[PDB]
């Protein structure tokens, strides 16, 4: 709706402060290679003519050593066994699939990683029959905190032998609590006959133990699984191998963009580096926000186009990949739209049970309140991971609530006889850089604490309020421009 | 066990359960219209409340839960039906509310 | 899916025949057969295939069958949303 | 590389003060840290606080705000630290520390100042 | 606010066996593990020998070893040369304002 060439320099500019903040931040570091190369280990490769990675994330560099040791194996593991079951006998195949899932998780976790990753299916199980939502929510509740417990946590420790062992179990439980879950809400509100086959303890076992999302992978609907599983009608091998070699190209495009990326900008080494961060220039700040969301999006592109590839060589149906985080907006948008398959289980499982969006303005806050405090604690429930649920539940508060006034019929008549359509375009771009500017502050509590908060807070508001504020201000509002111009594409 | 129904009308029939917990099982809707046979049109989870419709009997009827009540929103005459957990449907229904 | 039944009235066997397999993804054949009174709710007969409610016809495959009061004998599948009721077989008093 | 100059020894009179100063050299990244640590004379080490040079910023613990004044430099890159309020129980040698990039560890000390209360 | 404690205030030891000494804090310093060992020989001033928990300096032999994982580490010495005759003193960092600990020292003897 907007004349071309006004919505092309709005593009030109986003496009401007991307690639010249990633340029400052290039130069700030390359100039501090040594001071940082003394406190953090910068790993030496010849990916990049000489350049040095920072390996400071501890994402990245877990989950690629575990992959370079056993996980890729493992994997292809999966599908060449799930193409033989298929081939071969195709009605059993989900108990061998689940059979081969026990046997990954025993050769990287031993026998304390399968037999506690049953212990706690079989306690959901068992309380799950007696068909209450309560009591399935706190047996989830009590088996998640027994996790983060220090007692629990030397016992375990003493299991292992590498402390990197240790933490794969704690990932692998932690994600296990959502499936099983799952399965026992979905359980206590069965009620249709030709449904009550699929759930018997066999089925569990199955939806638990199924490899490509056992470790990290995202929450898969235990609906999809099931029907897929009863499908017994194959696709085509060959489509599937020529899927597969698709697949590895993007998959192998993301890995080499997120590589790249670290050995430019050591962005997880300056964030440990306070003293630093209160000293680079503003455009470094700036820079190093973009470049460490922008490194979260691509790295979880990684993390969930495996399983993702996996699953469609299974015939299921992954949830999406995320959008890129250069296209979102608003509170809202970010959270339908970056974790999939966890918006649908929040959803499912935790909101519309509370009671949300059906009893007004009241019971929306309580429903938001009760999502945002369970994804806090699932994520371990530290002291900077409630700080960004309450700028979270905040920030979709005030977007539901804006919303809601300009859609009353009084004021959108108003505004729709006074103001062009274009105009109105506008003042809603104007505000979502806002919206876009605590969105992008909230977060990189989550990617770097609170004393990173404290410090941006301080140099982007405070100390430069008068000018530095308002040319972040105007940058965001061309950049949502952009986002709101192409979320007309898919919204 | 009882299912008992809102009498003849001339719209929201009402469908009152006694005998068995409420919310252990679901219901459902069917019309019977003088010149053609039983027609399904849809059923309502009792514990989360979450109604299904046909195809062809969307947009128009809705269904409500007034948890041991249940209501729905022509010539046919409408039965509710409880709705077994496993192994086969329509175990008890109610006398039927006549439409006209 | 939709059924037939054949024959609509018959002095004093329903066929029931379907376009499509009424075997569910479980593994299970959802046939039921209800009887209802003339100004009565239906009464179910025979809550699967070949087993008996509370008579007691057998069927398989594709076409389903029911052996052996007055009443209307509807033939209902729940395998396949949406579910779906028979025609309805009248059986004469005579 | 970076090294720490520290001044000269000091004979305190119960009830004054004393001024303290550390000079750094040599280093390459501007906000530098630098710390203060007390050692009795068979006990160990303890932290004071903290200054920025070129920065200003400051820290100090617990136990010795009230009684520790830390300023510096800008120009000469020097800190100094006084003591108030003098008792014979601050006799000691107080040490200068300087930290990385990180702030978090002390990699350059200085020799020591002997401050003798009496 | 961390109270840090060492163990054993005083250790000794013939030449070339092996030494462990023990730090403990009352809160877990993990976030990356914010501790480090420190050496100080009788006549000189302390010297940075471990940072972050296990990684050891530039120029410190092979022999010092740091581990630990939440609220108890160890420093170890494979071989004592002689030339290990200080106190070791545990420091934890960056997770509060710096507080250190009593100081462990070897006598040869
Ligand atoms: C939008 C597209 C993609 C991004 C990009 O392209 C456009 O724009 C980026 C940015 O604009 C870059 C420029 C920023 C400004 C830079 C200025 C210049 O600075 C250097 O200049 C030397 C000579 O004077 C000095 O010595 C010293 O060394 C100094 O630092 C040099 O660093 C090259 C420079 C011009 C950069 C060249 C590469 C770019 C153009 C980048 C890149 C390709
Ligand atoms: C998504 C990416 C991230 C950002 C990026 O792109 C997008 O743009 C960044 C930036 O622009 C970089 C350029 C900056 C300018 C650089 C200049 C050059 O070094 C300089 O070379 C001489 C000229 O400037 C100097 O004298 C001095 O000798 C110095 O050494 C060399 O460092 C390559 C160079 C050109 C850089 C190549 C890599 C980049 C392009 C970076 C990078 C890829
Ligand atoms: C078109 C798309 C965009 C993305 C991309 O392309 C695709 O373009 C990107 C960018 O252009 C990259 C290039 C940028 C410029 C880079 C220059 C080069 O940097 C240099 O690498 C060593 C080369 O010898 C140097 O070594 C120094 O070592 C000591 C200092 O550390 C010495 O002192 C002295 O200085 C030496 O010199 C030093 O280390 C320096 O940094 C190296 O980093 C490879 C390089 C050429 C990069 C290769 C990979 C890219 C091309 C990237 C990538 C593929
Ligand atoms: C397809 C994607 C993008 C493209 C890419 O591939 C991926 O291929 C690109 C290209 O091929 C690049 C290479 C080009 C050739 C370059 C040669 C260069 O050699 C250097 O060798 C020194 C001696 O050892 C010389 O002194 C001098 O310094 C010289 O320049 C080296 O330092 C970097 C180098 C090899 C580059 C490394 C990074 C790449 C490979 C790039 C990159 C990754
Ligand atoms: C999505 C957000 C919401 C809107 C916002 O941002 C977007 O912009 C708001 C507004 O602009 C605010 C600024 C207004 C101007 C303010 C001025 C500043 O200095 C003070 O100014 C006077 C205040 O009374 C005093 O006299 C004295 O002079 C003092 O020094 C200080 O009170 C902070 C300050 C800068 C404010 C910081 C926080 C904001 C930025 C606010 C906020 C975060
Ligand atoms: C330049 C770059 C800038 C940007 C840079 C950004 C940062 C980029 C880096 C990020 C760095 C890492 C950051 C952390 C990354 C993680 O860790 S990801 C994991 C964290 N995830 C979250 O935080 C999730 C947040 N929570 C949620 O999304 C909650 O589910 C929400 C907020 C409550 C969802 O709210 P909502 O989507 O607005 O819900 P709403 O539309 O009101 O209702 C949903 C649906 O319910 C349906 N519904 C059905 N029945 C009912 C019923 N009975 N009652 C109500 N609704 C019902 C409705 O119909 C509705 O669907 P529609 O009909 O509208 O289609
Ligand atoms: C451990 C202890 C220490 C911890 C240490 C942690 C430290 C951590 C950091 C420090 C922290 C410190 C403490 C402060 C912390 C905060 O700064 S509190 C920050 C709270 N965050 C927020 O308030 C975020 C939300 N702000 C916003 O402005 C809202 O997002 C929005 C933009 C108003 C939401 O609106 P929306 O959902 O985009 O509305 P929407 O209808 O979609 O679009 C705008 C509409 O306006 C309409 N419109 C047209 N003309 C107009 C007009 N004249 N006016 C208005 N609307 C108009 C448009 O037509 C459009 O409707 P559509 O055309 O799209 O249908
Ligand atoms: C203002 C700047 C940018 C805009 C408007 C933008 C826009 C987009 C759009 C529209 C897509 C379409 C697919 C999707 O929505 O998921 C996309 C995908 C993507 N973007 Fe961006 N982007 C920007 C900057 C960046 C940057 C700086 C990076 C990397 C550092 C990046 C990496 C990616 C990747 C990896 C994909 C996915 C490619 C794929 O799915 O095969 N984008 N972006």
């Amino acid at each position: 709706m907007l004349p071309r060439w006004e919505l092309a320099l709005y593009l030109l500019a986003s496009l401007g402060f991307h690639f010249y903040s990633f340029y400052e931040v290039y130069k700030v570091s390359r100039e501090h290679e040594e001071e940082l190369d003394q406190e953090f280990e910068l790993e030496t490769d010849t990916l990049f003519g000489g350049l040095k990675k920072d390996a400071t994330d501890f994402e990245w560099s877990f989950w690629m050593e575990w992959g370079k040791q056993w996980l890729v194996w493992l994997l292809l593991g999966h599908m060449v066994v799930s193409q033989m079951a298929t081939l071969l006998a195709r009605k059993h195949r989900p108990w061998i699939l689940m059979l081969y899932g026990m046997w990954a998780c025993w050769c990287v976790l031993g026998t304390p990683g399968v037999a506690m990753v049953l212990l706690h299916t079989t306690i959901s199980f068992c309380v799950a029959q007696f068909r209450s939502q309560l009591l399935t929510w706190l047996c989830s509740l009590l088996l998640l905190s027994t996790l983060r417990l220090q007692g629990v946590e030397e016992v375990k420790r003493r299991w292992y032998k590498t402390e990197n062992e240790y933490y794969l179990l704690q990932f692998t439980l932690t994600v296990r609590c959502l499936y099983y879950t799952s399965f026992s809400l979905e359980l206590c509100w069965q009620q249709l006959p030709a449904a009550s086959t699929s759930y018997s303890f066999p089925w569990m076992l199955a939806y638990v133990f199924y490899y490509p999302v056992l470790h990290n992978g995202p929450i898969l609907s235990f609906s999809e699984f099931i029907k897929q599983m009863q499908q017994q009608e194959h696709d085509s091998l060959k489509a599937s191998l020529c899927v597969l070699a698709l697949g590895l190209g993007r998959l192998l495009c993301w890995w080499w963009l997120a590589e790249l990326m670290a050995h430019l900008m050591y962005m997880h080494a300056i964030y440990s580096s306070i003293p630093l961060l209160e000293t680079v220039s503003c455009w470094t700040l700036g820079g190093l926000a973009l470049a460490q969301v922008l490194f979260f999006y691509v790295k979880y592109l990684v993390l969930f186009g495996v399983p993702a590839l996996l699953m469609r060589l299974d015939g299921l149906t992954p949830p999406a990949l995320p959008r890129c985080v250069s296209t979102m907006f608003s509170f809202t948008g970010m959270w339908r739209y970056f974790d999939v398959g966890l918006h649908n289980f929040l959803i499912r499982y935790v909101y519309i049970p509370v009671g949300g969006s059906q009893h007004g303005l009241l019971g929306t806050l309580f429903s938001t309140a009760m999502t945002f405090a369970f994804v806090s604690y699932w994520h371990g429930g530290y002291d900077y991971l409630w700080c960004w649920a309450a700028l979270n539940w905040l920030g979709v508060t005030v977007e539901n609530g804006v919303r809601r006034l300009v859609e009353t019929p009084c004021i959108q008549d108003s505004l729709a006889r006074y103001f062009s359509p274009q105009a109105r375009r506008r003042f809603h771009a104007a505000l979502a850089s806002c919206s876009t500017s605590m969105l992008i502050l909230s977060n990189l509590v989550f990617l770097g604490g609170n004393e990173v908060g404290k410090t941006y807070w301080n140099r982007i508001f405070i100390q430069g309020w008068p000018w530095v504020t308002l040319s972040v201000l105007g940058f965001l509002y061309c950049y949502s421009h952009v986002g709101i111009a192409w979320a007309q594409t898919y919204a | 066990i009882q299912l008992v129904q809102s009498g003849p009308e001339l719209v929201k029939i009402s469908c009152k359960a006694s005998g068995y917990t409420f919310t252990n099982y679901g219901m459902n809707w069917v019309r019977q219209a003088p010149g053609k046979g039983l027609k399904w049109m849809g059923w309502i989870n009792t514990y989360t409340g979450e109604p299904t419709y046909a195809d062809d009997f969307k947009g128009r009827f809705a269904f409500s839960l007034e948890t041991a009540y249940l209501q729905i929103n022509d010539m046919a005459t409408y039965f509710c039906a409880r709705v077994w957990n496993y192994d086969y449907y329509f175990d008890y229904w109610g006398q039927g509310t006549t439409l006209t | 899916v939709l059924m037939t039944q054949t024959p609509l009235s018959l002095p004093v066997s329903i066929s029931c025949r379907s376009s499509q397999s009424i075997v569910h993804s479980n593994g299970n054949t959802y046939l039921e057969w209800y009887l209802q009174k003339p100004g009565q709710s239906p009464k179910l007969l025979i809550y699967r295939v070949s087993n008996r409610f509370s008579f007691s016809g057998s069927g398989s495959g594709t076409d389903f069958t029911l052996k052996i009061d007055l009443g209307v004998y509807y033939c209902f599948q729940g395998s396949h949303v949406p579910w779906t009721f028979g025609g309805g077989t009248k059986l004469e008093i005579k | 590389q970076v090294q720490l100059r520290q001044s000269g020894a000091e004979l305190a009179k119960p009830g004054a003060s004393v001024k303290m100063s550390c000079k750094a050299s040599g280093y390459t990244f501007t906000n530098y840290w630098l710390h203060w640590i007390k050692q009795r004379p068979g006990q160990g080490l303890e932290w004071i606080g903290y200054i920025s040079p070129n920065t200003g910023s400051t820290e100090y613990s617990q136990k010795f705000k009230d009684r520790a004044t830390l300023t510096a430099d800008k120009s000469s890159s020097t800190a100094y630290m006084q003591l108030s309020s003098l008792t014979s129980e601050d006799s000691a040698v107080y040490y200068c520390a300087g930290s990385r990039i990180t702030g978090t560890w002390f990699a350059y000390w200085g020799q020591g100042t002997l401050v003798t209360v009496s």
